[PDB]
């Protein structure tokens, strides 16, 4: 997976993500953009698969956008897992959807995604509606290992997250980080937009054989939420 | 690159029944067979039977509304509650 949260020269936040998963031959046919309605209004929007209740990509209009990437954890037993469910722990995709349903604003959603205990490790990428509102939350089962924020005034106008910790080098066999940085580097902060970010997420190998769908979004312009099925 | 279908899901409707308009999009019969086969081959039968009992007995104590929603998906697709629960937890199972 590849998630990107970035800021243009005006202070607008952009959020994009690629979902790579095997069995994609089947999933691509099952990808839907779901608008969850509550009290006669669109509470939030998410991209999921038919039969799957959690969200790995979602949007709270004019509040925040969230996407989740996979992180490798310690070996977990199915018995320990059910215990974690009853102990009170949450699946990583169910916390994303809960946050989209409950959290009032960007900072409150980052707090929920960082502190809530989880069954497995994950990366939470969150984007907001105001300058500098972008973070990569590296999660353990217990809590936050790190919180990597946007730093545009120091030249860090984008954060890239794949499936490895951002402070360690990626495997030479699966290096989709540097090509995503090269493409964002080449695009430039001033030329950043949803469509320019979609182009970045169409670069190979950021988009590869197992990529299922691409999403670009911005909580401040919730009508521009768009998903594309890849390799279909 | 085409866009996925865009469908509404009402959180004002019962959890077990709010996903049905979405389930009728893809071929449900093909989805049941695809889920039942892939879960059947990777998970032995005795584990699935136990998973079913736990989820059904402790439905009140597992997270909501997700569990009651998985109950309604599996009932519409004629899947075992264990089958619907394992696919929804496929990430953690890895
Ligand atoms: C991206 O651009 C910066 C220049 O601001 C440079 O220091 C960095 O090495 C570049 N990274 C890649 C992967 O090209
Ligand atoms: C979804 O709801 C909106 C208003 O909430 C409505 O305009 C639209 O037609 C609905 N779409 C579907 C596919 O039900
Ligand atoms: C599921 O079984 C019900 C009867 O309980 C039947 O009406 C329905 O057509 C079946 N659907 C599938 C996808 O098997
Ligand atoms: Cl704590
Ligand atoms: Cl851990
Ligand atoms: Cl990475
Ligand atoms: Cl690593
Ligand atoms: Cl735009
Ligand atoms: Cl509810």
């Amino acid at each position: 997976c590849t998630s990107v949260v970035a800021q243009d020269s005006r202070g607008h936040i952009y959020h994009g993500r690629n979902l790579d998963y095997p069995f994609g031959d089947l999933l691509r046919k099952m990808t839907v953009d779901v608008q969850f309605l509550k009290n006669g209004q669109i509470a939030f929007t998410g991209t999921t698969f038919i039969g799957y209740v959690g969200l790995w990509t979602g949007q709270s209009p004019y509040k925040f956008t969230v996407s989740g990437d996979e992180r490798a954890d310690k070996g977990w037993w199915w018995e320990n897992m059910i215990a974690a469910l009853f102990q009170g722990h949450s699946p990583v995709s169910w916390l994303i959807r809960t946050t989209l349903s409950e959290s009032e604003d960007f900072e409150a959603s980052v707090y929920k995604l960082a502190k809530t205990p989880l069954i497995a490790d994950v990366y939470y990428i969150v984007g907001g509606t105001a300058p500098g509102e972008g973070v990569v939350v590296t999660r353990n089962r217990g809590g936050p290992a790190d919180i990597w924020p946007l730093d545009p005034l120091n030249g860090a106008w984008f954060r890239v997250e794949t499936n490895y910790d951002h402070w360690k080098p990626v495997p030479k066999s699966d290096d989709r980080r540097t090509p995503a940085i090269k493409a964002l580097n080449a695009t430039g902060q001033a030329n950043l937009s949803l469509e320019a970010l979609f182009q970045v997420l169409s670069v190979v190998p950021v988009c590869n054989k197992i990529t299922v769908y691409t999403t670009v979004m911005s909580a401040a312009t919730p009508d521009k939420y768009m998903t594309r099925i890849r390799n279909l | 690159s085409p866009a996925p279908p865009r469908v509404n899901v009402s959180l004002d409707a019962a959890p077990a029944a709010r996903w049905l308009p979405v389930l009728r999009l893809f071929d449900p019969g093909l989805l049941r067979a695809a889920v039942a086969r892939i879960v059947g081959d990777r998970v032995p039968k005795w584990v699935r039977d136990v998973i079913g009992k736990l989820v059904a007995e402790m439905e009140s104590f597992l997270p909501q509304p997700y569990t009651e929603e998985i109950r309604g998906i599996s009932d519409f697709l004629n899947l075992s509650l264990a089958d619907g629960f394992i696919v929804n937890l496929a990430y953690e199972a890895s």
